């Protein structure tokens, strides 16, 4: 219900943003664990004969992993070479299938948010700086800041 | 007379859908072990990943209530007896170190067990145990001894597979705590700390920004292509590119020249802080070529010694400069005082030869 990071990598194996929620206002330096978890999943693209992909129609939620306190996976659409991944904190994890398809559909919501901000020509040549802040500014309300809506 | 694996998966799903019992998933574990012994000599390992998913669901069944060694010790004990993934099939010329990956994940589970359950210190400085009895590590120095023996035996044994470059490109690049847990001068462990730290600089940053933070303490108070005096300056003075904060924490901006303040030999650099852009080159007084150059500024200090160059189609002309430019702001009018003209700018003089900028360590561009 809350991701522990958000990571974005394009097709050249360059990480676009390894975003971590709440690194200010709360605990630091586990972001140093978070990006190397992302790099473990980056060179753990396909290894030791474990295949995540069998359906080529829509890229669904692929194989779950669990490593040293988090629960990560991958969702390779194979469309424009986008390789985005999401982990979850295992300490609050119920492990159901509506949870599993729920994180599948919120993975498609963050896919929607990236493909919306990918083609916003209100500012042009937004490719290096404050595109990142803008997409972080669109990240940080879809999973949190629901506390005052009621 | 037989039925295929689809009936096995559907019978496993139907045995999962059968409910209301009060066992510790022994009805699932029976069919999981039968599918495991049906899934051994296939040379496939995908059903071994399904067995890993069965181990993950068993870990979630133990992790429904497991905290503070009241039942966290029970979950770690159930995983240590669930190390029969390592103790069922273990053979050479197998399907490429899937057992080594499973033993690496089980070693992570055992490291989490030792670093949990009223434990002291931190092998990885991890704190993977959040807020919530095999007795293998009876001392804190023995906790480092029994785990660095574990994390080096299981490091390159997973590299015996097809070439993944996955764990030992990162975890054997994570040998910072292998000797700099407390021992200062890591000259013995200098094979990956201050030798090939650029493999995350050439990759995405802020991983190497802490790897280089402990790749200077092997030379901050330690003496004596492993021969240098201050020639480890690409990690010391050219670490300002990954140092995003310079105006704050300028000890990454003081020690770039304070290492050279008692220097003495040259090297190369990218000049990726101060960019340089050309302009309209004009004419000047007698035998003065005098090109026009604009230079950016992101580094702090000044008083350079530099020249520009422009090769012709045969030989370099090296259209020089005043070499006292003292670059403080962006796009400033660099003088580029140039003599020894190669035939009056003969139009094959294409500006390909670089514009270096030396402050006893050269910066080509």
């Amino acid at each position: 219900l809350r991701p522990c990071f958000v990571s974005l990598i394009d097709e050249s194996d360059k990480p676009i943003l390894i975003y971590v929620p709440n690194e200010a206002e709360n605990e630091m330096n586990d972001v140093l664990k978070y990006n190397v978890l992302s790099n473990i999943s980056l060179d753990y693209f396909e290894s030791a004969l474990v295949e995540w992909h069998s359906l080529d129609s829509k890229p669904l939620l692929k194989s779950i992993f669990q490593l040293e306190g988090v629960s990560v996976f991958a969702m390779l659409i194979k469309q424009t070479g986008l390789k985005i991944v999401i982990g979850f904190e295992q300490k609050s994890l119920s492990g159901a299938d509506d949870e599993f398809e729920a994180i599948n559909q919120i993975f498609e919501t963050v896919r929607k948010i990236y493909i919306r901000v990918k083609c916003n020509p209100l500012l042009v040549s937004g490719d290096e700086k404050s595109i990142i802040k803008s997409l972080e500014r669109k990240f940080d309300e879809l999973f949190i800041s629901t506390e005052v809506e009621l | 007379p037989f039925e295929s694996s689809s009936k096995s998966d559907e019978s496993l799903g139907s045995i999962i859908i059968e409910g209301t019992l009060d066992k510790f998933q022994l009805h699932k574990y029976f069919f999981i072990r039968r599918l495991r012994l049906l899934k051994l000599e296939d040379q496939t390992l995908t059903a071994f990943v399904g067995a890993f998913q069965l181990i993950k669901n068993f870990i979630e069944s133990i992790s429904i209530e497991y905290r503070k060694s009241v039942r966290l010790l029970e979950f770690k004990h159930y995983f240590i007896t669930s190390m029969l993934s390592y103790f069922e099939f273990e053979n050479v010329s197998n399907p490429l170190l899937c057992e080594i990956k499973a033993e690496l994940l089980m070693l992570k589970r055992d490291n989490w067990v030792q670093g949990v359950m009223a434990t002291s210190g931190y092998r990885l400085m991890d704190k993977n145990y959040p807020n919530s009895k095999e007795t293998f590590v009876d001392e804190t120095v023995f906790q480092e001894n029994f785990l660095t023996l574990t994390k080096e035996i299981l490091s390159l044994f997973n590299k015996c597979e097809g070439k993944r470059q996955r764990i030992v490109d990162i975890l054997s690049i994570e040998i910072g705590l292998l000797y700099y847990q407390g021992k200062k001068y890591e000259e013995a462990v200098s094979l990956f700390l201050s030798c090939y730290e650029y493999y995350t600089q050439t990759n995405w940053n802020s991983i190497g920004l802490k790897i280089l933070q402990v790749f200077i303490d092997s030379l901050s108070h330690c003496p004596k292509g492993e021969s240098v005096s201050a020639s480890a300056v690409l990690t010391n003075a050219f670490l300002n590119i990954l140092k995003l904060c310079k105006d704050n924490d300028s000890k990454e901006i003081w020690w770039k020249k304070f290492m050279d303040l008692q220097m003495k030999v040259h090297l190369a650099r990218a000049n990726v802080s101060a960019i340089e852009v050309n302009l309209k080159s004009y004419g000047f007084p007698e035998d003065i070529s005098t090109k026009t150059m604009r230079l950016s500024l992101k580094n702090m200090g000044g008083d350079v010694i530099v020249f520009g160059a422009s090769d012709f189609l045969l030989k370099k002309g090296e259209n020089k400069l005043i070499l006292e430019c003292r670059d403080i702001m962006y796009g400033e009018f660099s003088l580029l005082s140039f003599e020894i003209i190669v035939e009056g700018i003969t139009f094959v003089k294409e500006f390909p030869e670089n514009q270096d900028e030396f402050i006893v360590v050269p910066e080509i561009y």
